[PDB]
RNA sequence: UGACGGAGCCAGCGAGUCUAACCUUGGCCGAGAGGUCUUGGUAAAAACUCCGUCGGGG
């Protein structure tokens, strides 16, 4: 078999499915490498978890994300949510609990919205 | 200790005055009517630099360009380079017809 | 004698009537004996004229519709000194669709004079072109082979272009005229402008066209008249019929 | 007038000048500013410039002439089973 | 007779390609060589089968 | 790897790799006199003859970054400093040389 | 005096039918 | 029979678009070369 | 069908979920083969069939 | 508070054998009704990102 884990990410009407499995350290998004994200200013908005926790933890696994729906900004936000959740779920199942918990501390102390979405539901007064 | 060169203001061409401190193609577009690609083709038919301002381009090539732009059929130029009664009747008719309906 | 007298009469009456003065072209309506078989596509087959040219690429406004990438096509055709003065506009099909609609489409119909399409998008053309361009056979789009290449089965085709070839194609397609295959015995062919030439040129054109149409060889493009030609009428767009060669 | 220093050369410092005759002449400040070379461009030569000291590519010498003429003169510049075996 | 010959030739070539694909199934250490004309062939490692 | 050359109403950035004109500054209304790069690479200044200098970045003719109106006489020479890099110095036919701080 | 003639011929054909 | 015995004893088209063979223009050398 | 889709109750567990598979877009998938076994051959029966 | 020309890239509702003009030039067939051919003119994803160009109205 091969270790693998699937996770999801959502802004408004965008869906991001990420499969993280063991391998050689390569990230792809929607059939393209991660270094071709098209809004082109928000590429670092996609790079956020990679540089927050470093490049070794990514250097030993393969990530494959595919996104549909939404628009430009919502698709960038769905990508980064799926990547972060997939990383921490892999580190829990196939790597150890301490590394998982320290990743959650890093991700949360930067930006909680890498992990848990905030669905902007109305509020009637 | 002297150096020496090789100027004129707004010039007139076919009842139209054209300035000097802009490039030749925009000069020929300020000529009334003709287009940018036509000006490009006239300039590169005259075989000149396209960046020169109209203060340059001395009178012999100037008259050459005027001759080409005035006689295009001698220079193989392609043809894509050239450039109440019933209201009163219906008012009266519809008025008096619907007036008759209004009376009846 | 009868044909020449008919041309004099139509030219005079064309000068007389106002709408006759507004339409400026000449067609001949030929009626054959038997019916043609080929169901009417919109691929204008052109007929070779051997004596007098009719129009020039130096006279007609030209649009060229290429394939999707369009980059090497437009840069080569605009750059390489044989076609820079030729095409009024180069456009792609995705650009045409994403650019023109409705009133803009009729603006194109009233603006351009002759459109030529890449033969592998000629079939896909009519929806994007509109219901206006396909009215009769005035502004019917032609096909031109872009690259002088051939495609074999299970074989990749190389993309290319050459301006000498496309220029020779356009010069032929302007030197001679065209027709359209039908199913009735009554077909048309536009022959000549009312002023760009005279009566001997027109009569010679008539003879060369009827000869090529009754010719048995070149049957992919010339052998299409079935049976003896019954009669040949002449008209403009707003005149009546004038008869020639009743039997 | 132009001056270049500590570059890939048998001559450490090159002081070059340009003098309205085509003549561009190159001196060195170590042998008391004697001429070491000189080119001739036809028209009256106005400006000259040699490429800077850290060029590390093909070096250039540019002379601009009152006839409207730029003159550029440039010094130019198997398998893994088998390898493991 | 000419048609007979053409049909038999086409069947011989079909059976040759089929037998090549059958040989790629048994055992051994195949090496997938590409002829620089662009056509695939296979070459087995020099080892005595038993 | 690049060198600017002045002309009449024209500055041209040429390249050392292929010796072809890479860029053109031609937004001048009169005869431009001096086109000198900064000592840091990024920003070049061009003194015109109407009387103003125009300082904007190389590799971007679109963005006039700053326009210093000097004396109404033509400014011939416009230099940047060598040690410091925020002080420009320009002369003119006004027979004065002014040190601007950009 | 030929265009009117052929127009009259067409009209006589139709009214004769 | 000679050709058949030998065998025994041993233009423009497109395969996917049909209309090219009617719709092509008969290119001519005169208006290919000459300058009008 | 829309009222069923409303009242689905997303905790239902039938045992056939270990044999059926659902397309990632959302529709069902179905073997055009009828059986449960004829999805793809094995090497021995490929050898026989060749 | 831009316009022009290429390139790139992103949605959600929508699904009844039902979805769609007009007049006109003439030819041929038909006893008609009409059929068919022909000709001409009038009506119904964007913003976004990148690169190149430009610099007061009939």
């Amino acid at each position: 078999a091969v270790p693998s884990v699937q996770t999801f990410g959502k802004k408004k009407s965008a869906t991001a499915v990420a499969h993280v499995k063991a391998g050689k350290g390569l990230i792809k998004v929607n059939g393209s490498p991660i270094t071709l994200v098209e809004p082109e200013i928000l590429r670092f908005k996609v790079y956020e978890p990679l540089l927050l926790v470093g490049l070794d933890k990514f250097s030993n696994i393969d990530i494959r994300v595919r996104v549909t729906g939404g628009g430009h900004v919502s698709q960038v936000y769905a990508i980064r949510q799926a990547i972060a959740k997939g990383l921490v779920a892999y580190h829990q199942k196939y790597v150890d609990e301490q590394s998982k918990n320290e990743l959650k501390k890093a991700f949360t102390s930067y930006d909680r919205t890498l992990l848990i979405a905030d669905s902007r539901r109305p509020e009637p007064k | 200790s002297l150096v020496v060169q090789e100027f004129q203001h707004i010039l007139r061409l076919l009842n139209t005055n054209v300035d000097g401190n802009i490039k030749i193609v925009y000069a020929l577009t300020t000529i009334k009517g003709v287009g940018r690609r036509y000006s490009n083709l006239v300039c590169k038919k005259a075989d000149v630099d396209l960046h020169k301002r109209a203060g340059e381009l001395t009178q012999e090539e100037l008259e050459r360009i005027v001759q080409i732009m005035q006689n295009p059929t001698h220079y193989k130029i392609p043809a894509w380079f050239l450039n109440h009664t019933l209201a009163n009747n219906v008012e009266s008719k519809l008025r008096d017809d619907l007036e008759r309906l209004k009376k009846i | 004698g009868l044909a020449e007298k008919a041309l004099k009469a139509l030219i005079l009456q064309c000068e007389e009537n106002p709408s006759l003065k507004n339409d400026k072209d000449i067609h001949i309506i030929i009626n054959t004996g038997k019916k043609m078989g080929i169901n009417r596509d919109n691929i204008p087959r052109i007929i070779p004229l051997t004596k007098y040219k009719l129009f020039k690429p130096r006279d007609l406004n030209i649009l060229l519709i290429t394939k999707d990438p369009s980059a090497l096509y437009r840069e080569t055709l605009t750059k390489d000194e044989h076609t820079s003065e030729l095409f009024k506009e180069i456009i792609s099909v995705k650009n045409l669709r994403r650019r023109f609609k409705g009133s803009k489409l009729t603006q194109l119909y009233k603006d351009f004079d002759l459109v030529v399409a890449d033969y592998r998008v000629h079939h896909l053309l009519p929806e994007v072109l509109g219901s206006r361009f396909y009215h009769g056979s005035k502004k019917l789009p032609y096909m031109i082979r872009m690259s002088k290449e051939v495609k074999l089965k299970r074989q990749q085709m190389v993309e290319k272009c050459d301006p000498i070839y496309v220029r020779a194609q356009l010069r032929s397609i302007c030197k001679n005229t065209s027709y359209i295959p039908n199913n009735d015995n009554c077909l048309s062919v536009r022959v000549g402008y009312i002023q760009k030439h005279s009566i001997p040129e027109i009569l010679q054109n008539i003879q060369d066209t009827i000869n090529f149409l009754t010719d048995k060889s070149k049957r992919p493009q010339g052998g299409v008249i079935k049976g003896g030609i019954i009669s040949i009428f002449v008209k403009t767009s707003n005149s009546t019929s004038l008869p020639i060669y009743q039997f | 007038l132009d001056y270049v220093e500590n570059f890939d050369s048998p001559m450490q410092s090159a002081l070059i000048a340009s003098s309205l005759d085509g003549h561009v002449k190159v001196f060195d400040p170590l042998d008391n500013f004697q001429v070491k070379f000189g080119w001739k461009f036809s028209g009256p030569v106005l400006s000259c410039a040699v490429s800077p000291s850290t060029a590390q590519g093909n070096r250039h010498l540019v002379a601009g002439l009152s006839s409207g003429l730029l003159a550029i003169r440039t010094k130019k510049k198997k398998s893994n089973n088998f390898q493991r075996m | 007779v000419k048609q007979h010959l053409q049909r038999e030739t086409q069947l011989k070539q079909v059976q040759q390609r089929m037998d090549a694909q059958r040989e790629l199934l048994k055992k051994g250490s195949k090496k997938k060589i590409v002829d620089s004309s662009g056509k695939i062939s296979f070459k087995w490692k020099k080892q005595r089968k038993r | 790897h690049d060198f600017a050359v002045t002309s009449s109403t024209r500055v041209q950035i040429f390249s050392s790799r292929t010796r072809q004109v890479i860029k053109t500054f031609s937004r001048f209304k009169d005869v431009v006199y001096s086109a000198s790069f900064r000592s840091d690479g990024k920003l070049l200044c061009a003194g015109d003859a109407t009387g103003l200098v125009s300082v904007y970045d190389s590799y971007n003719p679109r963005t006039i970054l700053l326009s210093i109106n000097a004396s109404t006489h033509p400014t011939h020479v416009t230099k940047f400093h060598t040690q410091d890099n925020k002080i420009l110095a320009t002369a003119s036919d006004d027979r004065v040389t002014r040190l601007w701080d950009i | 005096d030929y265009y009117q003639q052929v127009q009259r011929g067409k009209q006589d054909k139709k009214i004769s039918r | 029979l000679e050709d058949i015995q030998q065998s025994i004893l041993k233009f423009v088209k497109d395969h996917r678009y049909p209309g090219l063979t009617p719709g092509l223009a008969p290119v001519g050398l005169s208006d290919e070369e000459d300058s009008s | 069908l829309r009222e069923k889709a409303k009242e689905r109750n997303p905790d239902e567990y039938y045992h056939a979920m270990h044999s059926r598979k659902t397309d990632a877009k959302g529709l069902l998938i179905s073997s055009r083969h009828g059986d449960e076994e004829d999805e793809s051959l094995s090497m021995d029966q490929v050898k026989l069939l060749k």
